[PDB]
């Protein structure tokens, strides 16, 4: 069973 | 001075399906990445082309990339650190370098909050918060004033639900 990105937060 | 958004990619069902396939084709991009499995959710930092989290969250999974599932380069789980090599798309931050106490926590819904460095590896929230709000921000990463990581995020102190200061992984052991 794989971990999976199910989003992404970006930064300033 | 710092600030953060979030964006969402993918809801349980591809979750589900990428975790048995292992294969993530959707585009990466940002510097904390939002990871999920089937019973939990938290997150990961990108410093020096490695996705770093923690392990009583991934465990020793691998982590459903674009070619495949990438193996862990890395995993201690006494000091609750997991590696993974970074796929590509992923901006990946850089240690601190300046030693600062004035710390930013950036948590999973994009929200960034002062803490205090206090310790090699503490930090006291300046406003207590509730431990709702903190839950799910593991690997998040703590910033330095400029928006260096100083740490990752691994655990919290609390006393009736309501988190007054913060544990991390000091950013050296990366
Ligand atoms: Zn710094």
């Amino acid at each position: 069973g794989s971990v999976v990105i199910v989003g992404r937060i970006i930064l300033s | 001075p710092i600030t953060a958004y979030s964006q969402q990619t993918r809801g349980l069902l591809g979750c589900i399906i990428t975790s048995l396939t292992g294969r993530d084709k959707n585009q990466v991009d940002g510097e904390v990445q939002v990871l999920s499995t089937a019973t939990q959710s938290f997150l990961a930092t990108c410093v020096n082309g490695v996705c770093w989290t923690v392990y009583h969250g991934a465990g020793s999974k691998t982590l459903a990339g674009p070619k495949g599932p990438i193996t862990q380069m890395y995993t201690n789980v006494d000091q609750d650190l997991v590696g993974w090599p970074a796929p590509p798309g992923a901006r990946s931050m850089t240690p601190c370098t300046c030693g600062s106490s004035d710390l930013y926590l950036v948590t999973r819904h994009a929200d960034v909050i002062p803490v205090r460095r206090r310790g090699d590896s503490r930090g006291s929230l300046l406003s207590p918060r509730p431990v709702s709000y903190l839950k799910g921000s593991s690997g998040g990463p703590l910033l330095c004033p400029s928006g260096h990581v100083v740490g990752i995020f691994r655990a919290a102190v609390c006393t009736r639900g309501v988190a007054k200061a913060v544990d991390f992984i000091p950013v050296e052991s990366m």
